[PDB]
RNA sequence: CUGAUG
RNA sequence: UAACUAAGCUGUAAAAAGCCCUAGUUAAAAUAAAAUAACCCACGAAAGUGACUCUAAUAAUCCUGACACACGAUAGCUAGGACCCAAACUGGGAUUAGAUACCCCACUAUGCCUAGCCCUAAACCCAAAUAGUUACAUAACAAAACUAUUCGCCAGAGUACUACUCGCAACUGCCUAAAACUCAAAGGACUUGGCGGUGCUUCACAUCCACCUAGAGGAGCCUGUUCUAUAAUCGAUAAA
RNA sequence: ACAGGUUUGG
């Protein structure tokens, strides 16, 4: 198999990224940043409301997970 | 602990002694380290030679005598024959880039001589006589 | 490059110069 | 020789080191530039060689002094990336 | 830049300042032929590399409806699309 | 070769396992070990949960062993170890009861101090500079060190010996020598110290 | 400071003699030399030297004197575990030197421009 | 250290 | 050139030769040259000039302009003087098959001053002078492209910084400077390989060293080669 | 001259 269709009849990319090389990881990239934008903002009004109410869930030592 | 690297000029008011004599009394020690040869001589505080020893003296040979091992046992030799004569202190004055210029300091202290003063006293002529010219034309 | 023509000058001068010498 | 003695290019040794000693009387003759000229003058160079060493050394300074300028003007780029993944 | 004299106003002290009165004029035509590529379905195209405001200039671009690009511009993306793109593509009709 | 970069080095102590709730900061390390599905290489041949046994035993005897002959070079241990032994016990049974307070029967004892004081402390680097090489004095690791007294004292066992005089016989006597320190060995490592401070003027020439 | 530069090589208008006589382009290249096998001195100097003058006063034996022979292995220990723990830890910062394969990564990144 | 030719 | 000390000093990658009236230190005229300052860029028409001081002085109320006039580095010549040091040449000692060369020692003309010549250079910044411009405009490289008035040159290459002429204190010379003949090329820059007895960096997990084990070079035997010896195979015969 | 052939791995 391969890529399925990018753009309809009219022509026009359906994604927004098709311009880039990489709709698909460039997308991902984005969606990513814009996560870690969204969860250092949410972790800034928490400092600032003197709110720690979260983990770190970064040591994967008896889970394995690579 | 007030030291200066200055030597102790003569018309000044210092107090620095070393074995009860002053500055101007301790004997010279001058090291020629040419580029073939390194020569050793001990003379007093009135220009009096009390040491002679060289590389070429010591039973090196001409590629042999270049190395600094040769400067070191001149050196060994120099002190040697100098406290033989009973002297403590003594002021370095080396001659010449040579590959012997270290190794002959540090074999008056190897050989049992205090090494107070080093002078760097090399022939640095101010365009004078015309030297050699270059080698691999 | 140009020391082609350096050096052809070059011996022309020398063969001139022996010739003299020589006569 | 006319000069008087123990006073021109002369070191005090401190509680009998001679090591450092040595190394500070040879660091003032590089730093004021004795060693390198008896290295020159131990053979004659001619005018012709000479006019050519100095500009090499003049252009190969200046190039020197242009990249060491560069590198501290823009040493301050050196950070992390704040913007990675961008 | 050389070609940026007639539209510089001055320079305060080193830096440079530029005429807004222009500023604004060009603003205006540009909004204009922006304006009418959207009204008339033409492909609208971001494309900006700098590592600042890569993730602002994306997020307006989804918004708006048109495409964006921030990333390491590939060689023969529009020369060569029919290659680098798909077999037969349709060029962007606007890049900003 | 057949163990990937995965399998780690087992662990042979009992008593490791045996208190797993005396501690926690061993118990952090030990309760992920085995939940990473780390594998683990086979346990060798040679090493087992023996408490009479020692690696550093197994190391010399390792040393000893010529080809692939292992029983040989056990036996000789064991008659190394029982001339050591009955030595010291006629030793022992020679003398008086001041003596009876001083001298040791352990031959594990005698053969680990007599390693240490057979252990040098620094050694000799040959360093090429300027075409010649120059020995240059350089501190040695601990496992050098060791590698080094025990290589001493075999080669001096299998050259310096008479055909009629046995390997055990001879390392019962280089074994009580070396716990006096009066033994070749301690004469060679001797040797390599004067050697090394004869040399000293020259430590300026490593870079490490 | 930079020396001048102005009145030095030849040109079309320069009125005197050219001064300096450049052996390539003097145009800053957008990446630095390589440094020449950066070398590295000896540890634990002082400590030897303590170390055997023990042996050569006390003949040769090390039950003499003892603390000159557990700093010489403190020293030594020591030295192991900063050169392999400093070369991740300066390769990892720049706050000081750094090897040119960082410097060409950083001139890289604004490089001179000879054209345009 | 030295080493010529096709 | 004198005084103390030693049998050695200089000399190359290694030596030899040479000097042992040698070598180091303390003093010491005559001659030659003029460290750092100079990362300075000034002076002068150019060549050229930077150890100190003094006298004289560095044209044109300023265009270009010769075959006329006057200068013109080192090297060369003549006469007189000087000669520390370096050295054409020469004589020795190395290396090479050879080395009348690069390497080492000694030494001369010469480099030094006055007077008189010779008037040559890659005399190159290979970019002519006078007043300007950033307009059109990248053969290539290099120092970007150009205007208006000029002076002196340029007609394929070799033949040819040549012979024949004129002039020159120059006489193995300098300036000017062809022709017969031979060929259809001769030339500059560029792109890619190949090469380099010019460089820099990289690592080899049996690999170069720091280090470990067991081996060949010691004895005999087997076996395969290179050799002598016969009428009596041959191929392979550096890593491979 | 409306020109073309001819140098070179090119
Ligand atoms: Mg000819
Ligand atoms: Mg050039
Ligand atoms: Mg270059
Ligand atoms: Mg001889
Ligand atoms: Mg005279
Ligand atoms: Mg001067
Ligand atoms: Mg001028
Ligand atoms: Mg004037
Ligand atoms: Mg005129
Ligand atoms: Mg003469
Ligand atoms: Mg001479
Ligand atoms: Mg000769
Ligand atoms: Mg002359
Ligand atoms: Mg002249
Ligand atoms: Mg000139
Ligand atoms: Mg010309
Ligand atoms: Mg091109
Ligand atoms: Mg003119
Ligand atoms: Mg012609
Ligand atoms: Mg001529
Ligand atoms: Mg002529
Ligand atoms: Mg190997
Ligand atoms: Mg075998
Ligand atoms: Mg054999
Ligand atoms: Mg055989
Ligand atoms: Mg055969
Ligand atoms: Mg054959
Ligand atoms: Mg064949
Ligand atoms: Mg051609």
């Amino acid at each position: 198999k391969q890529r399925a269709i990018q753009w309809g009849e009219d022509g026009r990319p359906f994604h927004f990224l098709f311009y880039t090389g990489k709709q698909s990881y460039y997308s991902l990239m984005h969606d990513t940043y814009g996560k870690l934008l969204d969860v250092e903002k949410h972790h800034n009004q928490l400092r600032a409301k003197d709110l720690l109410a979260e983990k770190t869930k970064i040591l994967k030592d008896p889970i394995g997970s690579r | 602990s007030s030291f200066s690297i200055y030597p102790p000029i003569p018309g000044q008011e210092n107090s620095l002694r070393w074995a009860g004599k002053k500055f101007e009394e301790i004997p010279i020690a001058h090291i020629k380290a040419s580029y073939n040869n390194t020569q050793i001589q001990v003379v007093s505080a009135a220009h009096q030679p009390l040491a002679h020893a060289s590389c070429g003296t010591e039973g090196f040979r001409n590629a042999k005598k270049g190395t600094g091992i040769a400067a070191q046992t001149a050196g060994i030799a120099a002190a040697a024959k100098a406290t033989g004569k009973g002297v403590t202190h003594v002021r370095v004055v080396v001659k010449g880039l040579g590959p012997g210029r270290l190794s002959a300091i540090k074999g008056l202290t190897m050989g049992g001589l205090e090494v107070i003063s080093i002078t760097d006293n090399t022939p640095i002529p101010h365009n004078g006589c015309r030297p050699r010219k270059a080698r691999r034309l | 490059k140009n020391i082609l023509k350096i050096r052809r000058r070059k011996m022309n001068h020398h063969k001139y110069r022996k010739l003299v010498k020589r006569t | 020789a006319n000069h008087l003695k123990f006073i021109a290019r002369t070191v005090m040794v401190q509680e009998g080191n001679v090591e450092g000693a040595y190394r500070t009387l040879n660091r003032i003759l590089t730093m004021d530039g004795l060693i390198e000229d008896i290295k020159r003058r131990r053979y004659y160079e001619k005018p012709c060689r000479r006019r050519q060493r100095e500009s090499y050394e003049t252009c190969r300074r200046i190039y020197n002094m242009e990249m060491a300028r560069k590198i501290n003007f823009l040493m301050r780029k050196n950070r992390a990336d704040p913007w990675q993944g961008c | 830049h050389r070609f940026m004299e007639p539209y510089l106003f001055g320079s305060r002290l080193g830096q440079d300042i530029i005429d807004l009165e222009q500023t604004a004029a060009h603003l205006q035509l540009a909004l204009n032929f922006t304006a009418h590529v959207a009204y008339r379905e033409g492909i609208i195209l971001f494309v900006s590399r700098h590592r600042q405001f890569a993730h602002l200039i994306e997020t307006t671009a989804r918004d708006c409806g048109e495409y964006a690009h921030t990333r390491y511009f590939k060689g023969g993306l529009l020369t060569n699309a029919p290659l680098l793109l798909g077999p037969g593509v349709r060029l962007p009709d606007l890049i900003i | 070769s057949r163990y990937g970069p995965e399998y780690k080095d087992p662990q042979i102590d009992k008593e490791y396992y045996r208190k797993p709730l005396a501690e926690q900061t061993e118990e952090e390390k030990y309760e992920r070990d085995f939940k990473k599905t780390q594998l683990i290489k086979a346990a060798p041949a040679t090493k087992t949960s023996s408490v009479f046994e020692d690696p550093v035993i197994s190391k010399f005897t390792n040393m000893m062993m010529k080809g692939g002959n292992k029983v040989l070079a056990r036996s000789l241990m064991t008659q190394t170890l029982e001339a050591v032994k009955r030595k010291q016990f006629a030793k022992y049974h020679a003398a008086s009861a001041e003596e009876q307070a001083t001298i040791e029967r352990n031959p594990y004892t005698i053969f680990h101090q007599a390693l240490k004081n057979c252990e040098p402390v620094i050694g000799l680097v040959p360093i090429l500079k300027g075409g010649h090489f120059y020995q240059v004095p350089v501190p040695l690791a601990d496992r050098r060190r060791r590698f080094l007294a025990m290589k001493w004292m075999i080669a001096e066992c299998r050259e310096k010996k008479h055909r009629r005089v046995l390997m055990p016989e001879k390392l019962s006597q280089e074994l009580l020598e070396a716990f006096h320190n009066q033994g070749p060995v301690i004469k060679r490592k001797h040797d390599m110290h004067k050697m090394a401070e004869a040399n000293r003027a020259l430590a300026h020439y490593r870079w490490w | 400071a930079t020396p001048s530069l102005r009145g030095r090589l030849a040109r079309l208008g320069n009125p005197r003699r050219p001064i300096l006589k450049p052996n390539k382009p003097l145009i800053l290249a957008n990446h630095v030399g390589e440094r020449r096998r950066e070398k590295g001195e000896a540890t634990c100097i002082t400590e030897m030297s303590v170390m055997m003058a023990c042996w050569k006063q006390n003949e040769f034996r090390d039950e003499a004197c003892r603390k000159e022979i557990q700093d010489f292995f403190d020293c030594a220990s020591r030295a192991e575990a900063a050169r392999k723990m400093r070369s991740i830890q300066e390769n990892l910062g720049e706050l000081g030197s750094l090897p040119p394969k960082k410097l060409n990564k950083l001139l890289h990144r604004f490089p001179n421009k000879p054209h345009v």
